[PDB]
């Protein structure tokens, strides 16, 4: 190393700075804090009463957190059909708000719930933007929704003058008229009601079988957006050089005990460089002193290459006892660990000296150390003095 | 909404601010330090206007700007909540703060606010007559011979409402005390105007002595000085005086 | 296995294969109804014999046949002809009964 | 409408550049395996323009 430092083959009585030392961290911490904000869920999904088509019910769900998750407890459904986004693992977005619409329809009627579909239920009840961003879960309710005498309660819009408008729902109950002449309004020739039922009996097939449709909007506005999702955590480890990530704050280093008294609202700490010294942790609240890992110079005491190949190492700034040890790697010296429990391990005001054993006579300096330290190569070995 | 054409009108008071509203710029903790900051403060020694209600009776529609010093001397809690918005009416969208008996509620909704919006144990209202449509709702614990000052500081930036607060045992004192971090809330409106709400009770009425201030922040640049417990004990607005 | 597809669940639910034990009549005639609303059932003794197979299969094409136009819009739900309805069952019928 | 060309949706990793994958391979969605068959948490990686 001191050689391509130097850029040449032979080398001259002295010492040389060469390169530094690391630790080089191990694991990842991701603290967040309590998951404690419940979405709106369960009140949506496992309700008792759903409403018509023509009057599908609205909730606006804000300031929760999504939990995208239970929902593998449910029915053996089939229709997760999600637009816009992937469903894989991708519910980390974070929007603004989310509309929820909820009604009961046939099972043939299933697939009328989509973008660029027409039909009844597209046409007169209910319909869907092309940019539409969110998705459909419909489940089966056969055993809850029909009844023997027939489910009468359920009704469907079947005549309307024009098409509905993503997002319109119109209640008016008024009489169609077909043919060319006033319906004075009685239900005559050419004018029939324009609400029909449903009539679910339980001995019917899949396709006349009631299915719950539930549609999830996501909005994406310029106010600032509070809907996101579960925040996984791990567990915090100490007196070990990690990388952490607390609310968002990133680094590498040592946490210990601290004894600082932060004021309640404070969350991180500085010092006199301003560089953060100190957190909270967001699930339990203390705090925790933050320390960089070990790090410094690396100075090669050699004699001439005309005189010999030993050389002795110098740590500068370090107490012996954080000297590496290694495991494969953990260091960004180039891995030639030298031994240090046999190879003379010394102790000076400038650092960790290793490869030279320190003698009780005094000479004149040769090579100096620091501190009134000097090396030299005699006997043959290289003593410091 | 109820009427009552019986004030006794007077022109506001102008009084001097002299150390007053000084608040946590950001949550860091600084320990023994000497911080240098360019923000939006109420500049030492300044004119706030002063407003005393005993009868006297006086609600006027302050405008907003960058931003709001306000401050109360009071006892038994006479002066309660605030609106904020820019038309105060059912048109625009308004943000409305109350404080209940136990706890406060914030509501941005689209309100039609009275001519005369009041409160008069009393447990009845008269502030509007319906609530449009809200987007956002709040409740939380409340936040409140002289002997109670109270102060706040009103920030509306980057669609966050910010409320910076603090409370005395007690014109304005001599003194310097910093304004804690109370309320963010990401309301995401936009406010041009405010006016303050009272609550009255009825014995016509008899109403007890109070007053407050009002003054407005202003971008400047202050040297603020933290002790060993985080804790800001001084401050020097850089832009006074020469010495400074 | 020719490329019919698979009967519906309710189809074995709601349909008699054996004889009733007690407290029930029945007509005793091979029937293969069609109640509406995607329903289909088969009203017959079955015993242990190739008649009672033939007789089975016959019903059966009478059942693929029902269901294989059930989307029309009520009117159209019958044969262009009334021949078509007993000749699907023969066929049937015929290549089942064949020895190999 | 031409079904003929089709794209992936799900992957485990980002890929790295100039790389080409032709894994048809049932992409393991739910914790239990699919065993070969798509259906609940089991979907076929490719789908098609149309
Ligand atoms: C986050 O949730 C954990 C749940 O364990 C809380 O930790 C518990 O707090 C209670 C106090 O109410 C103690 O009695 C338990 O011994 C704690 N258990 C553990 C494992 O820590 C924690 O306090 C919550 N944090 C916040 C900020 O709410
Ligand atoms: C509905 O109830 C079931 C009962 O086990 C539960 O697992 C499920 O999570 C509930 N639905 C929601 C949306 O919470
Ligand atoms: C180095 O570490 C040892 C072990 O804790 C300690 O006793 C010593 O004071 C430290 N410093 C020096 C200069 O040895
Ligand atoms: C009462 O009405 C008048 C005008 O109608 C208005 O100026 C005044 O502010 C209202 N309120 C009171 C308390 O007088
Ligand atoms: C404050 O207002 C008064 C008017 O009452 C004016 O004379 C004075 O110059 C203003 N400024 C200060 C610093 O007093
Ligand atoms: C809180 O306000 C409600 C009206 O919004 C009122 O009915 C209730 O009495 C108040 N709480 C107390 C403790 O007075
Ligand atoms: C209610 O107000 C919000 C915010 O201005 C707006 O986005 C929303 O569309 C309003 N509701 C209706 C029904 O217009
Ligand atoms: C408030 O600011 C927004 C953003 O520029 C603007 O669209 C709106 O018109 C403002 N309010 C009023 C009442 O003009
Ligand atoms: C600061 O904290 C210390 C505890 O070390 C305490 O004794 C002291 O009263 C606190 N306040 C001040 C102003 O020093
Ligand atoms: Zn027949």
């Amino acid at each position: 190393e001191t050689k391509c430092t130097l850029k040449s083959f032979t080398v001259e009585k002295g010492i040389y700075q060469t390169s530094n030392f690391r630790v080089q961290p191990t694991e990842s911490i991701v603290r967040f804090p309590n998951i404690t904000n419940l979405c709106p869920f369960d009140e949506v999904f496992n309700a008792t009463r759903f409403a018509s088509v023509y009057a599908w019910n609205r909730k606006r769900i804000s300031n929760c957190v999504a939990d995208y998750s239970v929902l593998y407890n449910l029915a053996p459904f089939f229709t997760f059909k999600c637009y816009g986004v992937s469903p894989t693992k991708l519910n980390d977005l974070c929007f603004t708000n989310v509309y929820a619409d909820s009604f009961v329809i046939r099972g043939d009627e299933v697939r009328q719930i989509a973008p660029g579909q027409t039909g009844n239920i597209a046409d007169y009840n209910y319909k869907l933007p092309d940019d539409f961003t969110g998705c459909v879960i419909a489940w089966n309710s056969n055993k809850l929704d029909s009844k023997v005498s027939g489910n009468y309660n359920y009704l469907y819009r079947l005549f309307r003058k024009s098409n509905l408008k993503p997002f319109e729902r119109d209640i008016s109950t008024e009489i169609y008229q077909a043919g060319n002449k006033p319906c004075n309004g009685v239900a005559g020739f050419n004018c029939y009601f324009p609400l029909r039922s449903y009539s679910f009996r339980p001995t019917y097939g899949v396709g006349h079988q009631p299915y719950r449709v539930v549609v999830l909007s996501f909005e994406l506005l310029h106010a600032p957006a509070t809907v996101c999702g579960p925040k996984k955590s791990t567990n915090l480890v100490k007196n070990k050089c990690v990388n952490f990530n607390f609310n968002g704050l990133k680094g590498t280093g040592v946490l210990t005990e601290s004894n600082k008294k932060f004021l309640p609202f404070q969350q991180f700490g500085r010092d006199i460089a301003d560089t953060t010294d100190a957190v909270r942790d967001p699930q339990t609240l203390e705090i925790l002193d933050i320390t960089p890992c070990s790090f410094g110079g690396v100075s090669v005491i050699t004699p001439g290459t005309n005189t010999s190949n030993q050389v002795a190492v110098l740590y500068q700034g370090v107490n012996c006892t954080e000297v590496p040890v290694a495991i494969h790697a953990d260091q960004l010296t180039p891995t030639w660990r030298v031994y240090s429990t046999g190879s003379n391990v010394f102790q000076t005001r400038a650092g960790c000296l290793i490869g030279a054993e320190y003698v009780n006579n005094s000479y004149e300096c040769d090579i100096p150390i620091g501190a009134g330290i000097c090396a030299s190569y005699q006997t043959q070995s290289i003593i410091a003095y | 909404c109820v009427n009552l054409t019986t004030r006794t009108q007077l022109p506001p008071a102008y009084t001097n601010s002299f150390t007053r509203g000084v608040y946590y710029p950001d949550k860091v903790f600084r320990s023994s330090v000497l911080h240098s900051t360019q923000d939006l403060f109420l500049p030492f020694f300044s004119n706030v206007t002063w407003f005393h209600v005993i009868k006297r009776f006086d609600n006027p529609v302050l405008p907003f700007n960058d931003g709001v010093y306000f401050a109360s001397i009071e006892k038994s809690n006479i002066i309660r909540g605030w609106i904020f918005g820019t038309t105060l009416d059912s048109k625009t969208q308004s943000l409305l703060i109350v404080n209940n008996a136990t706890n406060v509620v914030i509501k941005v909704c689209e309100f039609q606010f009275c001519n005369d919006p009041f409160l008069d144990m009393e447990s009845e209202f008269r502030v509007y007559s319906s609530a449009n449509n809200c987007t956002f709702e709040y409740v939380s614990q409340p936040f409140l011979n002289f002997k109670n000052l109270r102060e706040f500081v009103f920030k509306n930036i980057d669609g966050y409402f910010k409320i910076y607060s603090k409370h005395t045992p007690i014109d304005l004192p001599q003194g310097f005390s910093a304004l804690e971090p109370l309320v963010d809330l990401p309301i995401g409106i936009n406010i041009t105007r405010f006016q303050t709400l009272l609550a009255l009770h009825r014995s016509g009425w008899t109403a007890g002595a109070a007053a407050y201030y009002v003054g407005y922040l202003q971008p400047r640049t202050f040297l603020l000085k933290y002790n060993e417990n985080g804790t800001i004990t001084d401050a020097v607005d850089c832009a006074l005086d020469p010495l400074s | 296995s020719v490329g019919l597809p698979h009967m519906t669940q309710g189809f074995w639910a709601n349909s008699m294969l054996t004889e009733p034990a007690d407290g029930r009549k029945v007509v005793c005639h091979p029937t293969a109804w069609d109640l509406g609303h995607g329903d289909f059932r088969i009203k017959m003794c079955t015993k242990v014999t190739m008649d009672n197979f033939l007789t089975a299969h016959h019903e059966m094409g009478h059942i693929q046949y029902d269901m294989a136009y059930a989307r029309q819009p009520f009117l159209l739900r019958n044969g262009a002809n009334e021949g078509f309805h007993e000749a699907v069952g023969e066929i049937m019928s015929l290549s089942a009964a064949t020895p190999k």
